[PDB]
């Protein structure tokens, strides 16, 4: 899975 | 209605975010933010990461 956003 | 597919599970981490499971089909509400897309499932409207969904266009 990708990173979450900030 | 424009639709998006959940590519990965996402757990809500803030008040305006929605939880989805991988495979979920959601209504797209807004895709103007690069990082967060507004979606709709059931009686819920809120945000998920743009990278976790795919637009369902032929």
């Amino acid at each position: 899975p990708p990173p979450v956003p900030p | 209605k424009e639709l998006v597919l959940a590519l990965y599970d996402y757990q809500e981490k803030s008040p305006r975010e929605v939880t989805m499971k991988k495979g979920d089909i959601l209504t797209l509400l807004n895709s103007t933010n690069k990082d967060w897309w507004k979606v709709e499932v059931n009686d819920r409207q809120g945000f998920v990461p743009a990278a976790y969904v795919k637009k369902l266009d032929p």
